[PDB]
């Protein structure tokens, strides 16, 4: 194990809220 | 239990992650209408 | 309330006690010396009153679970003070923290006590200061345990942590802890510390170790055109015949080499060093055609590729190195002959701390240079990788924005980008103060620098500026 | 061998007299003389495009006046610098700005003055703010047909000028002659306050002044729903079987934006009453 | 692609017949098949022996080899560069040692059938130090010997150079 | 005067690069260089114009010098390849003027008679636009002094050209283009809020200088006068505009009717193609 399973998905959820905060960064600059 | 349940209740973020997934498809738009 | 700890009440309401708890030992962990929040005992005693529960469940992963639930070394050294603890579990315990844990602040703290407890162990191990010699990066506990050699006496204590430290440590730190350990064994560990045996025999390896083929070779070398692609294919069988000492593709050309240029003549004589990786004493003696007098070359590279080539042939485990490529660098014509011989000289000079690469460099170029002063930039940075050489902070980017070039400022860029490496914290207010310079060369460095910064790690932290300056 | 990529770094005065001596001699191809620094190979500078006297009757080598030349440079001279000649511009207003004979025929006697002597070709009449008209070459000499022609020694910069492979009749001429790179290079003393110029002084020119408004009520309203019922036809034919129906087209354009900032803008100028009085 | 087999995916040879498409024609980009047999020569860089690691086994890292791809990158001026990558290369091998200089005759076994052992069961085939060469992905299926005289005491799953005993 | 000017960066860019080229030597006061121009109607013109070297002393503010006869052959040289183009007057780039400016201007108004004069900054964060104008003309005094000879603030502005940005829009790529919709409204909050009242403090600050000095010219001609130009609105305690509120909510009446109606059909405009679309891609993708 149970240790382990919180020790892969809150790296993977650190890194989704990154990018997904870059996201809208992205679609900001396509549009200018 | 301690970690036990709130390794379930982190489990259900992988919902948040599916939002994500809208996200990269945003990005996945409009990429091709700039190129 | 404490009578109580069977239901799904009580068991949710100490799910969230302790993580009150958990967040109060986060929130103490990073606090000086002390000034923490009260810990209420109630919320304490509950924590190895559910490690009762982890004795009477029995199971370690839970217990460890618990053990890590307080961030904290208390029940963490209850766990391993436990009865019948594996070291198997225990061992891979150390491979779950030191593969998760964020901080160096507690992490090599749970590191080194588990090095306790193994000291605590009946064998006498070597797997944990194998382990903690190269994180927690003890230069006094490898002679200690060097002592354990003296008092121990054999021929297989000697030999595998001597070798995990001889292949995975930094080259400073073996050669810098070397004199500490010998200031029989004491002649064993000058037979496989020096640096004498491994890239021999794995020379040995690479030359009984050929699978290759010729035929590509013949379907590239029917090419004509004036392409740069006819240096390619000596980086193919350069590279497809990597240490291998055997000269079997220098001698099937007479004009398919004088396309004679800057590439043709460098790499000419560098992909003879390519071939001579290793190759440890027939360098100048092989090589005796190619001194760089012996060659008269078109303009500077048959004689510059040939100590390129020494210095391929010495990369990392430099002997006179140091010196002979230092002199006959300081008796060179002119700047433009001085490349393979400067990056050779700092890449066999890591950690030797060599000091005329840090004076007559700078001052050799004096302003500027074309392609020697980036490898300036470089091999100051190869003698002062990840070091924070805080003189070349100020005469690197302290220099690197009142000349005009760009090569210059391109290859000094690379070069305060090398001196810093694995920080994780200890550069980033110098990154975005190269963020908020011009636009195409320290920009550029500061992500070139805080990627050798957070080499290996997920950090959050260049991510944010990497986007940033990537869209 | 040997030898390196070059590199032409501007100043933009060059380009600022480029455009406003062929702008001001706009029928007409100019010839004219360019100024700068020899600062090494790889790299030369212009930093002074300027002002050469008129030809009537030929424009050629003969439009170089030597008593120019001594007055000219000599009363630069005794301007703030006495620099160097870094080569000579010219015009093609009338055509793709392409290598004409003169060029040629005074390309001898141009690198007979100087090491690169390199071409400036510009048409002026075609942007406002977009194209880089300017262009630069090298005529390198026919005795070297023997030796692989424009060695270039790495070609990767090269390599990445090989990007366009601009202007097809030039690639007509690409016997004995090529583009060069010409990078717009910054000017700490002068971008930023450039920047200034052009920003704080657009910027509603004083930053003060607008902060028209009711008779865009009107048009922009008649502009709005006039395109609105047209937008709002296609309904009608909204259907399903999505591969027999073939109509897709948006019918939210400037109905959203140009609302937003219309209303939103004339919203705050009916509260540049409370924001500009008290 | 470096030391990988078709076995573990095929689109090794389609690439390399996608090599052999690009590098025999002219039409292509100038230093597409200056990149094309160099990426040869990364293909068989070694003899399919080397392969590039930034980071040991033992969690410590490989900065020869994550110098050798910061260094690698900038090849638009200074193709050393590449020429460096010789630093980012390792010695995939298991070393039947003992003393310092012996031959010990080992010849242990691997647990892989003679379908991954190919280069584009029984055992594996050893010597009594070359050194013999190790399949990266075979780390997992090499077994210390039941009938040689020297076999290792302290366990062997990682490659490099290793310790033996008389038994 | 002289109605305006109309003042290309072109020759401004022209002050620049002579900063430079005094910039490496020894700077002892500014430049002071010609300023040609481009004069048709009461309106001016300028496309171009040069420098001159040029030295002063700071002891009687009088000992300085340009030189005519190489301002005259290279306007010889300048009238020769442009028949458009004459002098206009000079400039000088440290932004505030001093007492010899009179005897610059009025010393090379003898070629033209008028020589107009541009203050410019080489570091410009404060002002707004560089470019300025005087004419030195008399007011003689209201006590009529012997020929108060005076410099008077002609108003200025940067002058356009067609295809003169092709260079500058390209070099700067930073433009946001159309910004209207978006905090452009608010940096000119700011600006002209903040940069406009603290203006009003400095000249509330030049009141207190009648305060306590100011006896000078202590300006009761142009001061309260335009000053009562201001005091069209004396917007006292108490407000006094009864008369302004339903003037504000005729004004707010068909602006929040258009908001109304017509963000309606903004959601209007949303919906169908939101709907559609959604569900398509919704019970579709499977
Ligand atoms: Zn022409």
């Amino acid at each position: 194990d149970l240790y382990s399973r919180y020790k892969k998905l809150q790296q993977e959820l650190e890194f989704l809220e990154v990018q997904e905060e870059y996201i809208k960064d992205e679609q900001k600059n396509l549009k200018k | 239990y301690l970690s036990k349940i709130e390794e379930l209740q982190l489990i259900v973020n992988d919902k948040s992650q599916n939002l994500r997934r809208l996200q990269a498809q945003r990005n996945e738009l409009n990429a091709k209408v700039r190129l | 309330f404490n009578v109580n700890d069977n239901s799904e009440y009580v068991e949710t309401i100490i799910a969230k006690c302790i993580d009150h708890y958990t967040k109060q030992c986060v929130e103490n962990a990073d606090l000086p010396e002390g000034e923490k929040k009260p810990i209420d005992q109630r919320l304490e005693g509950i924590v190895n009153k559910m490690f009762q529960r982890c004795l009477d469940d029995h199971k370690y992963k839970q217990a460890i679970g618990i053990a890590l639930e307080t961030r904290r070394l208390d029940v963490f050294e209850k766990t391993i003070l436990e009865s019948n603890d594996v070291p198997g579990m225990l061992a891979y315990s150390l491979k779950l923290c030191m593969s998760l844990m964020q901080n160096k602040q507690f992490r090599n703290k749970v590191l080194r006590v588990l090095v306790k407890i193994y000291m605590n162990l009946e064998k006498p191990d070597f797997i944990n200061v194998c382990q903690c010699l190269i994180f927690l990066d003890d230069p006094q506990a490898v002679s200690d345990i060097l002592e354990k050699l003296v008092k121990e006496d054999n021929l297989l204590m000697a030999y595998q942590i001597c070798f995990d430290l001889y292949e995975s440590a930094s080259q400073q730190f073996l050669s810098s802890v070397i004199q500490n350990l010998r200031t029989d064994q004491t002649l064993k560990m000058i037979k496989i510390l020096s640096g004498e045996m491994a890239i021999e025999l794995h020379l040995q390896f690479l030359i009984r170790n050929n699978n290759t083929d010729l035929m590509i070779l013949k379907n590239t070398k029917d090419a004509v055109r004036n392409s740069v692609c006819h240096t390619a294919t000596v980086i193919a069988n350069s590279f497809m015949h990597c240490g291998t000492t055997s000269d079997q593709f220098l001698r099937d050309n007479l004009e398919w080499l004088a396309r004679a240029t800057n590439w043709a003549k460098f790499t000419a004589t560098a992909s003879l060093g390519v071939i001579h990786k290793g190759h440890e004493k027939e360098a100048l003696q092989l090589m005796a055609t190619y001194l760089p007098k012996d060659t008269s070359p078109g303009s500077a590279y048959q004689e510059g590729g040939g100590l390129y080539a020494l210095g391929l042939i010495h990369a990392n485990h430099g002997g006179d190195i140091i010196d002979y490529l230092l002199n006959q660098l300081k008796n060179a014509s002119n700047d433009i002959v001085r490349h393979g011989g400067s990056l050779g000289l700092g890449l066999a000079a890591m950690g030797t701390a060599r000091q005329d690469v840090y004076d007559l460099l700078k001052t050799n170029l004096y302003q500027d240079d074309a392609v020697t002063g980036e490898a300036a930039g470089l091999a100051l940075g190869l003698v002062m990788l990840g070091s924070k050489n805080a003189q070349a902070i100020e005469d690197m980017v302290g220099y690197a924005q009142e000349t005009q070039h760009e090569k210059i400022l391109r290859g000094l860029a690379v070069g305060i980008a090398l001196v810093m490496y694995g920080r994780m914290e200890e550069a980033d207010a110098l990154i975005e103060s190269l963020c908020r310079d011009k636009d195409p060369i320290l920009r550029r460095s500061g992500m070139y620098t805080v990627a050798m910064a957070y080499c290996g790690s997920g950090n959050n932290k260049a991510i944010r500026r990497l986007l940033h300056v990537a869209v | 061998a040997v030898d390196t990529a070059e590199q032409v770094y501007i100043s933009s005065l060059a380009l600022l007299k480029m455009l406003k001596h062929g702008r001001a001699g706009v029928p007409m191809e100019v010839m004219g003389l360019m100024l700068g620094e020899f600062v090494d190979d790889y790299t030369v500078r212009v930093i002074d495009v300027f002002a050469m006297p008129q030809s009537g009757t030929g424009v050629s080598v003969e439009a170089v006046d030597p008593v120019f030349q001594a007055k000219m440079l000599d009363m630069l001279k005794q301007t703030g610098r006495p620099e160097m000649v870094v080569g000579w511009y010219h015009s093609h207003p009338g055509f793709g700005c392409w290598l004409s004979g003169v060029d040629i025929n005074t390309q001898q006697s141009f690198e007979a003055l100087s090491e690169r002597a390199v071409a400036v070709v510009v048409d002026p009449i075609q942007s406002v703010k977009g194209k880089v008209v300017i262009d630069a070459f090298r005529l390198i000499n026919a005795n070297m047909m023997v030796l692989g022609h424009e060695p270039r020694q790495t070609t990767s910069n090269l390599g990445h000028l090989n990007k366009p492979s601009i202007q097809a009749l030039i690639h007509g001429l690409n016997r004995h002659y090529y583009s060069i790179t010409i990078n717009y290079r910054k000017n700490e003393l002068e971008q930023k306050m450039l920047l200034n110029l052009h920003k704080k002084s657009w910027m509603e020119g004083l930053t003060l002044q607008d902060y028209v408004v009711k008779e865009m009520l009107e048009l922009a309203k008649n502009y709005n729903k006039a395109v609105e019922e047209e937008d709002k036809m296609t309904p009608e034919q909204l259907a399903i079987k999505n591969v027999g129906k073939q109509d897709p087209k948006r019918h939210l354009e400037e109905h959203v934006d140009v609302l937003m900032t219309s209303n939103i803008v004339q919203c705050l100028a009916a509260m540049l009453d409370t924001v500009v009085f008290k | 692609m470096i030391q990988q087999t078709e076995i573990t995916c095929p689109k090794v040879n389609q690439f390399r017949q996608l090599y052999s498409k690009v590098i025999n024609d002219k039409h292509d980009d100038v230093m597409a098949k200056f990149g094309a047999i160099l990426a040869q020569g990364i293909l068989d860089a070694g003899g399919h022996n080397v392969t590039i690691s930034l980071q040991s086994r033992t969690g410590h890292t490989h900065m020869p080899s994550v110098v050798g791809v910061l260094v690698f990158t900038q090849f638009w001026f200074w193709f050393p560069l590449s020429h460096f990558l010789s630093l980012a290369y390792t010695p995939t091998c298991v070393i039947g040692l003992n003393k310092d200089l012996k031959m010990p005759k080992v010849q242990y076994k691997s647990n892989c059938k003679p379908s991954t052992f190919a280069y584009p069961t029984a055992k594996a085939k050893k010597k009594e130090k070359n050194p013999a060469r190790v399949m990266p992905a075979q780390l997992k299926v090499l077994t210390m010997p039941e009938t040689c005289r020297y076999q290792p005491f302290k366990p062997l799953s990682i490659g490099g150079i290793i310790i033996l005993k008389d038994t | 005067a002289v109605q305006k000017v109309v003042v290309h960066p072109l020759v401004l860019l022209s002050v620049v690069d002579h900063f430079n080229r005094i910039g490496k030597v020894g700077n002892q006061k500014r430049v002071v260089g010609v300023l040609l121009g481009s004069w048709q109607k009461k309106v001016l013109d300028v496309s171009n114009s040069f420098a001159v070297p040029f030295d002063e002393d700071d002891k009687d503010d009088s000992v300085w010098f340009l030189d005519h006869d190489y301002l005259e052959n290279m306007y010889g040289m300048f009238k020769k390849v442009n028949a458009r183009e004459r002098i206009v007057g000079w400039y000088h780039t440290g932004p505030k003027l001093h007492k010899n400016d009179i005897a610059i201007n009025e010393l090379m108004k003898r070629y033209c008679p008028n020589s107009v004069l541009v203050i410019i900054d080489v570091k410009p964060k404060d002002l707004g636009l560089p470019t300025e104008a005087y004419i030195s003309v008399e007011e003689v005094h209201d006590d009529g002094t012997p020929t108060s000879k005076t410099f008077e603030h002609v108003t200025s502005e940067i002058g356009a050209e067609e295809a003169e940005e092709v260079g500058v829009e390209h070099l700067l790529r930073d433009i946001k283009d159309t910004t209207v919709g978006t905090l452009s409204q608010r940096i000119t909050n700011q600006v002209h809020g903040l940069k406009g009242l603290n203006s009003k403090l400095l000249d509330i600050r030049s009141y207190l200088e009648k305060v306590a000095t100011g006896k000078l010219p202590i300006n009761h001609q142009i001061i309260y006068q335009l000053q009562d130009v201001f005091n069209l609105l004396p917007d006292v305690s108490l407000q006094e505009f009864v008369k302004a509120f339903y003037l504000k909510t005729n004004d707010q009446m068909v602006v929040v009717y258009l908001a109304s109606l017509i963000r309606s059909v903004v959601a209007l405009h949303n919906l169908i193609n939101n709907k559609i679309a959604n569900r398509d891609a919704e019970k579709k993708e499977g």
